[PDB]
Order: C-alpha cells, then structure tokens, then sequence
C-alpha cells in the first residue's frame, strides 16, 4: 500500500503525557493476568547510504519522529500545517529548552 | 449596505454557535450520569 | 456447596453486569456526542 | 471601515469553526479506549 | 485453605480494580473537552 501523507492530518489522534495512559492500562492488563493464573534506524542509514551515496542531512530528519499537524488561517478560511521535527531546536522538537511557550492567555 | 449583510451572517450563526453550545454542555452531563451508578460497586464487591 | 458457592454469586453476578452497565455507557456516548458535530455541521451551512 | 472589520471577524469565525471541530475530533474518540478492553476483563 | 480461597484472592481484586479506573474515565475526559466548552463559546466571544 502506498503512504498517504494527508491521513497523518485526518486520523483523530495526537500527542498524550500518557503517564496516565499506563496506569489505565496496568490496572486493566492486571485482571487479564489474575485469569491467565543494533535497532532498526541504524540499518535505515545504510538504507540511504546506499542508495544515494551520502549522508544528506535534509534527509536526516526525515528518519527521525515527524508530527505533521493541520490548522487554519483566520484571514480567508484557508488551511495550513504545522511542522515540528524531533531534533529541532524549533518548537515541538524533542531537543529544544524547556521554556518555551504557555498557553495561559489563551485560557485566562 | 455590508453592515445589513454580516451582522445578519454573524448573529444567526451565533444562536447556532449557541445551539452547538447547549450541545456541546450537554456532552459533560453525560458520563455524570453514567458512572455515578456504576460507581456503586466499587467497595461492595 | 454452600460454604464455597454461596459467595461466588456477589462476584459472579457482579463479573456478568458491568459488561451491561459500560455499553450502556458506550451508545449513549455515542447517541449523544455526534450531536455535537452534527449542529457544527449547521454552522458551515451558515458561514 | 466597520465593513472589512466586519468581514474580518465573520472569516476568523469561520475559521474558528474548524479550529474547534478539528479539536472537537476526539469527542468521538477519547470514549473507546476507556470502555471497551475493560469489559472482557469483566468477562 | 489455600486452594479454596486462594482461587478467590484471583477474583476479589479483578472486579475492585476494573471498578476504581472508572472513577477516572470522569475526570481525564471531560477536562479535555472542558477546553472544547471554552473555545466553542470563544468563537461567539470573537463576535
């Protein structure tokens, strides 16, 4: 099957602290038990070291953990994306410094 | 003549943003409802 | 018999109705949250 | 001058529509997880 | 002693922890949608 990119904007599902998304799974993993009683990212850069014959850190990122999220422009009911990479010192990179942004005006 | 025009798109789809409202509030009385019964069991058995 | 069975019921019967109080739960969350969506769709039809 | 701020607004309020419907997206979803491997637990 | 009780310390805590997470199922749903209650009624307050 082919990789459509606009379903990453169209299935309803985003990000979660999920700290509390695993105590609502080990205590329900729980019962299911009393009744019972090198990775692979390092193999993709040879896939590309390969099959282009270089490094390309456009590329790099491309590997790494993508969030591809769609919004709206106020102005002419238009549509747009927001982009955040893993490694992006950007917001929403997952190496970035922790103050950053607050939305505390938008709820006050 | 456009004053005549928007206000009258602003205002009507504004009861709707309303009568989305009493239904989007009507969204929290819900599991308010539903749990609270089944909440019942929880030191009894 | 009745020392071991007799008790078996409180958590029987209360093992066979939680599968009915929680989809009961489900369509009435679901007979009442698409509702929601559905008087936004009235929006677009005005704006 | 009201008129293009007038406009303006009416084209954030529509908008805003899928602004809130695309967060209203989960009112659907955020439901199924928390019922349904629970049950057969119970079972 | 251990084998008529024991099959039943199984069944004691597999129905009082399928009943505690639904005291939580209120409260993390419904304060994400909370956030809903306020922009929907924010798009009026836009008008």
């Amino acid at each position: 099957p082919p990789i459509s990119p606009e379903e990453q904007l169209t299935a309803p599902g985003g990000d979660t602290a999920t700290a509390e998304d695993v105590s609502i799974t080990q205590e329900n993993e729980e019962i299911l038990a009393l009744v019972q009683r090198r990775s692979l990212v390092e193999w993709l850069d040879r896939g590309w070291e390969a099959l282009a014959g270089g490094d390309r850190p456009d590329w790099l990122w491309s590997r790494r953990s993508i969030s591809v999220v769609l919004r709206h422009h106020y102005g002419t009911k238009q549509r747009f994306v927001v982009v955040s990479y893993e490694n992006s010192v950007a917001w929403g990179g997952r190496r970035a410094r922790p103050p950053r942004l607050s939305s505390e005006l938008a709820t006050a | 003549e456009r004053a005549a025009v928007l206000q009258a798109q602003r205002t009507a789809a504004a009861a709707a943003l309303e009568n989305a409202a009493l239904q989007a509030a009507e969204l929290p009385v819900d599991i308010e409802r539903r749990i609270r019964p089944i909440e019942q069991q929880v030191h009894h058995i | 018999r009745s020392t071991g069975r007799s008790a078996l019921a409180v958590l029987i019967r209360a093992c066979r109705r939680i599968q009915q109080q929680l989809q009961r739960t489900r369509r009435a969350l679901f007979q009442r949250s698409n509702a929601v969506l559905t008087s936004l769709h009235h929006v677009r039809m005005l704006l």
